[PDB]
């Protein structure tokens, strides 16, 4: 699972029939105190999150165990949505 | 902002039992209520994730003792705009 | 001869309810004026209680002829027309306000601990509340007669006791109060304030 | 024998209560008392010689001028008290199961009761006056002996005060008063009391 | 604060009879009623807990001869914020 | 103070025939009426007992023939609190 | 002296959900927990009859969803030597 | 020396039940409780035979509404040894 | 104050695995345990709801491939008399 915040959306238009009502959302990468720094990745929204919050994301296989991403095309879901964020002995995230 | 929790009972005192566990059970504030007509009265808390999840968890058993539950729900964090548009407590 | 005449403001739920246990007239239910009135000529008393009835719309409890004295209640929810019907019994015997006697308090005691005996013998003759064996007893005798219950009323607003008795018709007016001590001490100081307190003629 | 019930110590507002109604030695907090109720009202003198030669209890009450023959003794020895019943007991010749066993008829409690009705149950009660608007507690027996214990189990269960317990007459009825969570517990404990004797019905 | 109780109806009528069989059983203050539509009215007391109890034990069992029941509720002591943020009676 | 009386119809209509017969059978003051929503609305009455119990009989008897009549009950004495609290006429 | 009441649970969970629903039910004063060994821990708590009655009730719902609950009484008033000679929180 | 009286109960409840009912049943003397572990309570009255005898049967009476009793006793006269070894009140 | 975790486990061992799991989970503070007799030892942590929760949840799931779990508990929000009372760490 990566640690990423939400950053973005995409709406497609053109899509493939059964990532119909999927909610894409471009997460980049984050440190575990909450700053963007990577690539964006545009991932499935499984959990309901939005702009701004800091999520774990699965990304492969892993990215289809659910309900939702079942045997959708969906190499990247979001799987959580982050509370805290504890490095040894302190926070470093709060939501 | 804060999280957002709801419970929506067909009834005021199912309700009122419902926000009175949500408040006890947990740290959040009880903004208030929505009248939607029809019998249908919401309690709307706000407050952190965790204390907002396990209020309106409370606030469920406690008002399926009473009253008629229609529904339950916890937002985590929910949008700008929704707070801007909606009585939700967290308005501008 | 006017004796006794005081104006109750609101009656206490236990003084209310020993006038409805003892009295032979209207009962007075709590929270509602009253007022008391004792003159001199025992039979005169039916005169000053047809003054007020024919006057206002007030209600009698208490009509005592006494071997001498004569008392009489009377009692509404209004605050105005018993006010208005003691302005009649005033006008009746043509005297004021400060006509009336200025009570004496014969004796106040604070008796404290009181034995199981004692309470066997005093709660035997009482009418009110029972007192129970070790409780305190505030005993009072104030004359006239008539003001003792205004001494009932004040002491049961500043405390929680209990009305053992009340005897305000004869020759002295009498007064036992029972509950703990804390409270009779708040009980006795309100009852001999509210005596000490009244304007008349020595 | 209609009633035998021993109060083994008594409270202090039934003892006062006791003691404000009777004609006789009168009973103190709370020393232990029994109370026997028997058929003719003329044999409660025979049986308060032999309890009274018989042991050291004081005689509190003795019955005939309203009902049947009721009579309650005093000591405060618990012993000797027991004695005094036994002696009772066994001059009736009578065992202690041979009683008629207590039938609650009425329980009802009547909360907030009104002023009119404060005024009505002051004028006829001979113990605590009932306090305009507070519950009052109404419970009768059969025979009317039993009704004097149930108010003993009323003043230990909570802070009630008592109104009337008619131990005389051809039904026992007791009148209870004090506020609504006081008086529930004590007439729960005075139906639990009148309702555990037992005896022959 | 006071113990709260609450008995919803649906229909004024049998709401009426509910807050008169309250009032008149134990020493409460009936502080009103709530409308949340659709018919439903909820009428509330304040008071002590076992004067608030037996109250609405007396207001269901006239209500019920009367009118359509929906819920009766007793709370002992509701939070402080659910006395804030509802209409009680006990608001500040 | 006066005896209060009042017929809960589901419909304006039976309502309106419920007032009439009610103040056409007796010395009765129609106050108004209630509106609680759902079509629910309710005629009230106050006077004197017989007056308001002859008027409340023949304004069902009237208002059967019309609509759907929900609720028919007379209050021969409100209490203080609900005069005071609820609206029905004789409020201070 | 204030009214008595005892939860005894199999177990220290049960006991602080049965306290804490006790202490949340009602205006009563927790003094703390008796060990008797083998598992066993009784919470009590002191106060008004109606409040200690309403509060082991609460306390009684609570715990038997998490633990094992031996024993719930309410005692309305302890003797005097009951206080002095047992941990109940009011001794001398 | 004094005659002396035991319940046992498994549970701290109805050995406190049993000596509110010992002590108010009767002139005795609670003198305290032993623990032996496993949630055994004793709770031991001393005083005159019948005042014991007669408390120790309203105890059983009253304890075995709340809890098990184990064992009750009455012992009309203990030996010196058994007060002198023994946590029973009377040692000197 | 802090969110209260609890989990009884009959037995050290599963204790000190469900205690392990609790503080390797999240950010909580084992305050210690409670030995209650029998066997019954209960590890108590504190901190945030979430932190407690998610704790709690592993702390479970660990202790059950151990030992016997008896209980499992998270109180969101305990009473000040609880903590002042019981030894649960927050205590003043």
């Amino acid at each position: 699972m990566v640690l990423g915040k939400v950053v973005g959306t995409v709406v497609a238009s053109r899509k493939e029939p059964r990532i119909e009502g999927l909610s894409l959302l471009l997460v980049r990468a984050c440190d575990p105190d909450g700053t963007p720094t990577g690539g964006a990745v545009v991932c499935a929204d499984a959990v309901g999150a939005g702009v701004g919050e800091v999520v774990l994301y699965a990304s492969g296989s892993s990215a289809r165990q659910t309900e939702v991403t079942n045997n959708r095309p969906v190499d990247a879901t979001i799987m959580a949505i982050v509370d805290l964020v504890e490095m040894g002995g302190d926070v470093r995230f709060r939501k | 902002a804060d999280a957002l929790g709801m419970i929506e009972v067909r009834g005021f005192v199912g309700m009122v039992e419902a926000a009175d566990a949500m408040v006890k059970a947990a740290k959040v504030e009880l903004i208030g209520y929505e009248k939607t007509g029809g019998g249908y009265v919401t309690a709307v808390v706000r407050g952190d994730v965790a204390a907002v999840k396990a209020a309106t968890e409370a606030g469920q058993r406690a008002a399926e003792r009473v009253g008629e539950v229609v529904a339950v729900h916890v937002i985590p964090r929910p949008h700008v705009n929704v707070d801007a548009a909606l009585p939700l407590g967290r308005t501008p | 001869t006017l004796r006794t005449y005081i104006f109750l403001d609101a009656l206490q739920p236990q003084l209310a309810t020993f006038i409805g246990k003892t009295a032979r007239g209207f009962l007075p239910v709590p929270g509602q004026a009253s007022l008391w009135v004792e003159i001199a000529p025992g039979i005169a008393i039916n005169r000053v209680t047809d003054a007020a009835l024919k006057a206002t719309k007030v209600q009698p409890a208490v009509q005592v002829v006494e071997r001498a004295y004569g008392l009489l209640e009377v009692h509404h929810f209004d605050q105005g027309e018993v006010l208005a019907a003691g302005s009649t019994i005033l006008d009746k015997l043509e005297v004021r306000e400060e006509g009336r006697l200025k009570p004496q308090v014969m004796t106040h005691q604070i008796i404290r601990a009181v034995e199981a005996y004692q309470t066997q013998i005093i709660n035997r003759n009482s009418q009110g509340m029972m007192i129970l064996p070790g409780e305190s007893l505030f005993i009072l005798e104030t004359q006239p007669a008539g003001y003792a219950v205004l001494a009932a009323n004040e002491a049961e607003k500043a405390a929680n006791v209990h009305l053992v008795n009340v005897t305000p018709y004869g020759a002295f007016g009498r007064l036992y109060l029972a509950g703990s001590e804390a409270e009779i001490d708040a009980a006795a100081e309100a009852a001999e304030a509210a005596i000490r307190s009244v304007s008349g003629v020595a």
